[PDB]
């Protein structure tokens, strides 16, 4: 669907919250607090990460892994407002993960869940439904791709 | 109600960082706390004999005032790494020990600085999550069950 | 390696500099101009992001893409066990294919040129040059 | 007038290192030039009771 | 229906939906004239605070 | 001395001390300032390692010495905030100066030292940073604490 | 008639006071952090307060 | 819903479509902007050339189709100029569907079209574009416009 | 040639850039200056309209004079049969005189750098390099 | 005489409402109208410009000399804030048209009377006077310079 | 030599730019970074004062110690018994040490360069060239 | 000790009334008047300077250097407000009178009360002390080394 202006607004707010600390911590536990749940709900989706050692968790090749993740998704909130280039890095980075065998449709569909059940957690005043609406035109734009 | 981890920690944690405040804030912030305390359990005060407990607004009561949250901050403020936060907590389960210390009190100075903190804060401020950790903070400090 | 203040120092003016939003693809735009006119022969590879016209969407995007990478190492830097990791990691990406070893000394002068500007005389060179340094040559 | 005393609350003093509390304005003597209206000249006793860490100190 | 209080020193009322709802709204409501009867009211979102709306209010 | 920490020094002391609590990670900072603080005075004066043996210097990330860590860095935090209040910043002061009397072993020249290192690694981490100012009053805090001996 | 001018016109200028400080209400200025009240008792030395236009029911 | 097709969406279009009347050569540009559009579109579906074959659209610069091309680009300016009053936008669309119901030859298919052609047109003369917003009105005119067919 | 949007954009965007009255001097001495301060020679052709120094009345002048025949061709280009015999007519003012061919990809350079810095990342760099261009060439 | 300020600030107006637009149509059909009258009360100038062809109106090598008329004006009106430069370029007009062998001191007495007459109908709220004010200062410097 | 007016213009103007305070040390840092980005062979005498880090406190001393005798020279400047004097004594701390003679030529060109900036169009140059000129030839 | 920040807003404002205009006239007599208050209490000191000429007053070659002694007084005040910039250059200026043979600790305390004595008098609304404390802080570095 389509989303509103106001709604991105909300969202470019909410993340502030989120995001907020500097450096990698805060973020890395979110982040990371969120696979938890996309592995525990689809647990297939765990094997495609034994690249970045998933099997050791504060490996730091992982660490890392996890912050490039919410990186990639601060850079797309952070675009937000300059719809021409979201448009094209999201492509890009729907090619990212195309080539990247073993993601399905449905995975993304399942971290989407996973956000949507830690942010709320994680801050308060957090717009469940705006961020929902945003995310899955991200999404959807993410995922399309591959197929 | 409910127990503390992680989250609920980092809440409270940044949530006072936004009441603490600095300077005049902080003075009356702390201020305000005590006379609530003091307000629901006027036996209290006679702790406070040392410290001019009498008279809340006198300089040395000031002082103990700022000096207790100050407390209180290193204990929120650690509490969310659990290996920092345990010592703290250890290091004042020390220099309360061998006092025994009144369930009640406690109890009020809670209320006290929920009721504050929620006066400070306006809208953005979770009331379970404070009280769960406020108690894991007394809880270190009484030291017993 | 860094100073664990000279990086809390580069940290926090990255910050600052960089900015939010917009104020960034102003900053990435300024910045691979500068570069660009100073070194022409960069608009070569740069081709598959339209490199000819840095003011397109095409490399508006890139240009992103790149400082964004560049907040990760800097962000990176304060934990070491993570910044060597993401350093690291960052070399790979580059090793296999070619460069010219010099390009980076090159966006370097300049990435601290307009740090310059956009800070202003609190700017501390030294801080950064040593701090930045050890993020070009990992990548190299 | 003339003879008028006056007496000041602080309530904001950077100024001074005691603060005072308050701050006391005699107007001792008022003169104004036969040709001039516009300025009256006074002549003004500033006293303040001040405690300074020592001892008491009064100024006029 | 919403919950809240009213800032003395702020003189403005800050409400918010009381729960349950999820999605409620609130309104922060500023004094500042001076007077009683009016006040500068915003519609907004209890999450971020954020302005849905504005209206200037008066007493009905 | 009468002059200085003048109001004016303060509130610029008080202002420039704040950028540094921005971000909501003060326990990382705190600790990691207040831990290279303590180690740099260890390192000058070593009689100061057996001082702060009771809270385990010998292990810097320790949480022993962590935890103690910010007690003092919070302790100046305090100080800090109470210069717009000469008698409680007074009493607060002077309660230091008895929690340092019955620790034997901590002697003045201890506090000059760390007061020398305080003002080279202030600068360090905060990019507006007034000097005079703030010698002006960390020398008063410093004094007042070890004041009594 | 004049009250209500007088006071249309006062809700209307700055106060010196940073967030979360007001004034007490009488002749002094001096600012008191807002948190303070109630102690119950007079926080101001003016007792500014115990006047009704704070402790006023209408405005309650 | 209602959050789909904001206040905040089209008060940015109307700022943006505004951009390009500043200049009192309003015709020239509406036409040739509006010529474009037109034979872009029969430039992807021919069958379209024979429904604008009244208005002379074989000659493009022939007045019979300028006068035609201001008349649908004038059209759009009402959408645009009605967002902000639903029940009237409603009307003045409504009427256009008539206005194309009775126009046999006339798919939806083509509207689609259209749009695609309008979305990658616009950012061509308007150098300040917010395509999520426009996308999202040019939407619902398009399809209220054809709805009846 | 240009494109019909291309065009209008520069129309466009030249508008704000230039501007009216004093704005004018104030772009035109900031042009000249850049070029000038990079390629030296020209000062040698500017001789008649003292352009040892551009600050003077004199050259104040012909800077003005220029940027308006500037201004006329981008004003031209659009509608065919007045820009074919405008760009005719400056290619004569020019064939005359021995010149550089390079030192008008020069100006244009610079005309660039310097609509970049008054437009921003709104100017539309493409449609500005393919449109003064075509304007350069019939002069040249 | 001389010109005021508030004159020049007239004129600088007056100018914006006849040069306005971007494009050269509107400029073209007034400098032109303005030429018309002063054949039609000077035939003998006409002449003169047979090597731009205005045997050929509609032309362009023609149409084209018209604009450079017409901003050779403009940029002389906008130079009324510049005196100095002006004053310079005034000279380098003129010189401009003493080699130009036939433009007698006359025919600019004359251009002069023609504005005077087109203007006035082109917009409203022109202050003839003004004008013609300035014109005559601009005009006798750049004529005389040809006897 | 120079004009009487000459000078005034320039001791005139040279207050505007300069300025006070704070505005100064901004002066003097984005001048000596021009001027060693343009020619970094200067780093080297710069040695003493640190001069890799012109951000730095100790650079930052000479950078104001430098534009103060600019401003005495060019204080002196007019009247010419006391430049005469000046810049005696400016050759004499000079002559002793090794210093290139173009690097003046270099000082000078950018001084201008800036002085173009915060003065604008009004600068005049030729004033500044004909009488800085004589202050660097002296010294020289 | 350290100087109190408003006596350095009052010295800074309280210079821009001596110093003056950018004239040397001005600051060149009162620079002297100081020197010669110099002279007057510590006449051993006048030796120092033969080097530039002061057996000559107007030579030219030694009002250049009271210039420069003004302008090296001038750059330090209006350094007040970068303190660690100020330090340094107060150091450089220190050995440039280190390595003056024949400079004593004295002198300087000497010159010190020079203008105490003579800035009252050139303007009106001086703050002697604040000028006295901040002065006595400057001196002090620049002796400093020295002894």
């Amino acid at each position: 669907d389509c989303c509103s202006y106001e709604d991105r607004r909300e969202i470019r707010h909410i993340w502030d919250d989120v995001w907020s600390s500097s450096f990698t911590d805060r973020r890395v536990a979110i982040v990371r607090a969120v696979f938890d749940d996309l592995f525990k709900h689809y647990p297939t989706s765990k094997a495609l990460f034994e690249r970045v050692k998933i099997d050791e968790p504060e490996s730091g090749e992982f660490k890392s892994h996890l912050v490039r993740v919410a990186n990639g998704l601060k850079l797309l909130i952070n675009l937000l407002d300059d719809t021409l280039v979201l448009q094209s890095h999201l492509g890009h980075l729907a090619d990212q993960h195309i080539q990247r065998k073993g993601v399905t449709k449905e995975y993304f569909r399942g971290i989407g869940e996973a956000f949507a059940r830690v942010l709320p957690q994680v801050l308060s005043c957090f717009n469940v439904d705006a961020w929902n609406r945003c995310f899955h035109r991200l999404v959807a734009r993410i995922a399309k791709d591959l197929p | 109600k409910k127990q503390c981890g992680v989250l609920e920690g980092l809440k409270v944690k940044s949530e006072w960082g936004r009441a603490y405040g600095s300077g005049h804030d902080r003075e009356a912030f702390s201020q305000a706390i005590w006379r609530a305390t003091f307000a629901q359990v006027p036996e209290s005060r006679s702790l406070f004999k040392r410290v001019h407990g009498d008279d809340t607004s006198h300089p040395a009561f000031i002082a103990h005032a700022d000096r207790v949250l100050g407390g209180l901050d290193i204990a929120i403020s650690t509490l969310d790494q659990p290996a920092t936060l345990k010592e703290e907590l250890d290091h004042l389960q020390v220099q309360h020990e061998g006092r025994k210390i009144p369930d009640n009190y406690f109890d009020a100075f809670k209320t006290a600085i929920l009721h504050v903190v929620a006066a400070q804060l306006g809208r953005c401020y979770d009331r379970e999550a404070w009280d769960a950790c406020i108690d894991h903070i007394e809880d270190g400090i009484k030291g017993h069950h | 390696e860094c100073l664990v203040t000279e990086s809390l120092k580069v940290k926090l003016q990255w910050a600052s500099a960089f900015g939010h939003a917009h104020e960034r693809v102003a900053f990435g735009l300024e910045l691979w101009r500068d570069i660009i006119d100073d070194h022409p022969e960069i608009k070569a590879p740069f081709s598959r992001v339209r490199g000819d016209n840095i003011y397109s969407p095409e490399f508006g995007a890139h240009s992103q893409r790149v400082l964004s990478g560049l907040d990760i190492t800097i962000s990176m830097l304060d934990t070491p066990d993570m910044l060597a990791a993401q350093l690291a990691h960052l070399k790979v990406q580059h090793v296999e294919r070619n460069l010219k070893p010099e390009f980076f000394d090159i966006f370097l002068k300049h990435l601290l040129h307009v740090l310059g500007d956009r800070l202003g005389t609190h700017f501390d060179f030294g801080a950064w040059h040593d701090c930045v340094d050890q993020i070009i040559d990992g990548i190299k | 007038k003339a003879g008028d005393k006056f007496i000041g609350d602080v309530c904001f003093d950077h100024c001074t290192k005691r603060r005072p509390e308050h701050m006391t304005l005699a107007f001792e003597s008022s003169s104004i030039a036969a040709f001039f209206t516009p300025i009256a000249d006074l002549h003004v006793h500033i006293e303040i009771e001040s405690e300074t860490d020592e001892d008491e100190s009064e100024v006029s | 229906q919403l919950r809240g209080f009213y800032n003395f020193g702020k003189r403005e009322l800050l409400l918010a939906p009381l729960k349950g709802q999820s999605e409620g709204y609130g309104v922060i409501c500023d004094f500042n004239l001076g007077d009683d009867d009016h006040a500068d009211c915003k519609i907004v979102v209890p999450s971020s605070l954020f302005v849905c709306a504005h209206f200037n209010a008066q007493r009905y | 001395h009468e002059h200085c920490c003048s109001e004016e020094d303060h509130r610029i002391v008080q202002k420039q001390w704040d950028i540094l609590w921005r971000d909501t990670e003060s326990s990382k900072i705190k600790i990691g300032f207040g831990r290279l603080l303590l180690t740099k005075l260890a390192k000058d004066i070593p009689e100061v390692n057996d001082l702060f043996k009771r809270v385990d210097i010998e292990h810097a990330e320790g949480p022993k010495f962590s935890a103690h860590a910010l007690r003092i860095l919070n302790g100046l935090d305090l100080a800090i905030n109470l210069l717009d209040d000469p008698p409680a910043l007074d009493a607060a002061l002077d309660h230091l100066a008895h929690q340092h009397e019955v620790r034997e072993g901590v002697q003045k020249a201890h506090f000059k030292k760390f007061g020398e290192i305080l003002a080279t690694g202030l600068p360090q981490v905060l990019d507006d940073y007034d000097a005079l100012a703030w010698k002006s009053c960390l020398k008063g805090i410093l004094t007042k604490i070890s004041s009594r001996l | 008639t004049i009250r209500q001018l007088k006071a249309r016109i006062s809700n209307l200028e700055e106060h010196h006071c940073d967030e979360h400080e007001s004034e007490c209400r009488g002749d002094v200025p001096e600012c008191i952090h807002d948190l303070l009240f109630c102690d119950g008792e007079k926080d101001c030395r003016d007792g500014s307060d115990e006047d009704p236009e704070t402790c006023s029911l209408n405005i309650t």
